[PDB]
């Protein structure tokens, strides 16, 4: 278990599974920029990685 | 515009002083849903919009003006007319411009092109209170209320 | 050959290679490379593509005699492909009018002003038009201001010597003469010519020929209609007075509703009391 796992994991797997799935799936909640004057500019986030 | 005779009829219903009467009686000459249809066509093609009440559906108000032509003054944008039209029913005294802002919910620097893309046509003929609270400014025409 | 490391420091470098002498400063291409390959071969053929299509718009701009319409029309033929790429893509124009009826409907059609709260709901519209390819380009050095000339024709200097002995030193009328050229560089073009030679500019100066074949050209490939001064003067004369009759009737019209607005004052007053 120790040599799979490890003793220290309450950081480690959270950062990686942060950085794998949630730093890549918050953003596409947060994409549309559109602004008041001129109503055609936007921007779009399709991808974001570290 | 120049869809049918339905403009003229418009006008020749817009002549005097109309109700929902007249309406009444443009409903009352053809077969109705023809008549609705092509009513809704000319209603979209910048005439007199109709009145939520008590009762069915009034005009607004009583004259056959038609001028806003929603293309031409200087150049072409459809947010121009649209903001002439607000300042059309203003009323007594006129509007603010916090009530321009808060009605639409759109920037306040589109609002000063408006302001200068209109003043630029002599629309935007203000009177002046006596206080200025908030700008209560910019009705139509001849300085009418003066408080 | 290929991108290989041949030789260096010893003589010129042939190891596996097509180079067989020193000073490869012309092409620079010596060694062999690994670093930026599409991203920087993709820009030159960028810059000549889109240098050719500045040249076959000064071709262009030869036929319609109408600069900044040339402008619009080159405009006009990207947004006629852009409504190709509207039937391509994808009724589709779902936009607003100056009014409020807009959509569908202008309401409800069954008793009364049933979609009203749907029709006063502009950004929600078609835009999934104009794709193009990315790039990662410049325009440094200088980009803003500048000349897109050209090596003169010698028949536009023929033209030029001609309306200098007809029609002399008259800038805008020689800015119309030639109406796909611009200001500054003819201008330019009038010192340049003012440079090398006296002759000929001498003998333009003492001929004094009347201006009727530049007012043929200019009604020709203009199609302007030249109204005379005397047509013209009463135009802008009628556009005087009636601007003024208006103003005249607008300040009648106001002093109508204020003696309208002070009657319904005083009769107010007289309901009040």
């Amino acid at each position: 278990f120790l040599k799979v796992k490890g003793l220290v994991k309450q950081h480690l797997d959270s950062f990686n599974y942060f950085v794998d799935t949630d730093l890549k799936k918050i953003i596409k909640a947060n994409q549309l920029i559109l602004s008041d004057v001129d109503p055609e500019f936007y921007l779009k986030y399709v991808d974001i990685r570290v | 515009l120049s869809d049918n005779a339905k403009t003229l009829h418009s006008q020749m219903m817009s002549k005097g002083i109309g109700a929902l009467f007249t309406q009444q009686e443009l409903q009352k000459q053809m077969g109705i849903g023809s008549l609705t249809d092509l009513m809704s066509i000319v209603q979209e093609l910048l005439d007199k919009n109709l009145i939520k009440l008590v009762k069915q559906n009034d005009e607004l108000k009583f004259q056959g003006v038609l001028e806003s032509e929603a293309q031409k003054k200087a150049t072409m944008s459809a947010e121009e007319a649209l903001v002439y039209s607000y300042i059309e029913a203003s009323g007594r005294e006129g509007i603010w411009s916090k009530t321009i802002k808060a009605r639409t919910n759109l920037h306040q620097h589109v609002v000063l092109k408006c302001l200068k893309s209109l003043e630029s046509q002599r629309y935007v003929k203000s009177v002046k209170s006596v206080k200025f609270p908030t700008r209560k400014i910019y009705m139509l025409y001849s300085l009418q209320p003066s408080v | 050959k290929k991108v290989r490391d041949g030789e260096s420091a010893k003589y010129f470098i042939d190891e596996e290679n097509f180079t067989m002498a020193e000073l490869c400063k012309p092409n620079f291409p010596i060694g062999q490379i690994s670093e930026n390959f599409e991203k920087s071969k993709m820009a030159k053929k960028a810059k000549l593509e889109k240098r050719r299509h500045l040249r076959e718009l000064r071709m262009r701009a030869r036929q319609e005699f109408k600069p900044l319409h040339s402008l619009t029309k080159e405009e006009q033929e990207e947004e006629e492909e852009k409504r190709k790429e509207e039937r391509d893509k994808l009724e589709s124009d779902r936009k607003a009018h100056t009014a409020i009826q807009l959509k569908g409907t202008m309401a409800i059609d069954e008793e009364t002003m049933v979609v009203d709260r749907h029709k006063n709901a502009e950004n929600e519209y078609k835009e999934k038009v104009d794709e193009n390819p990315f790039a990662n380009l410049y325009n440094y050095g200088s980009y803003g201001r500048g000349s897109y000339t050209d090596p003169w024709t010698v028949e536009e200097m023929i033209k030029f010597y001609k309306a200098l002995s007809m029609w002399g030193t008259d800038f805008n009328l020689i800015s119309q003469l030639y109406p796909y050229r611009s200001r500054k560089q003819v201008k330019a073009k009038f010192v340049n010519e003012e440079k090398k030679r006296p002759i000929l500019i001498e003998l333009a100066l003492r001929s004094k020929l009347p201006p009727n074949f530049d007012e043929y050209c200019c009604e020709i490939k203009k199609n302007i209609g030249t109204v005379a001064d005397f047509n013209e003067k009463l135009i802008e004369l009628q556009n005087e007075h009636k601007h003024h009759m208006k103003e005249i009737e607008e300040a009648k019209n106001t002093a109508k509703e204020e003696d309208q607005t002070a009657q319904r004052l005083n009769d107010a007053n007289l309901n009040k009391k």
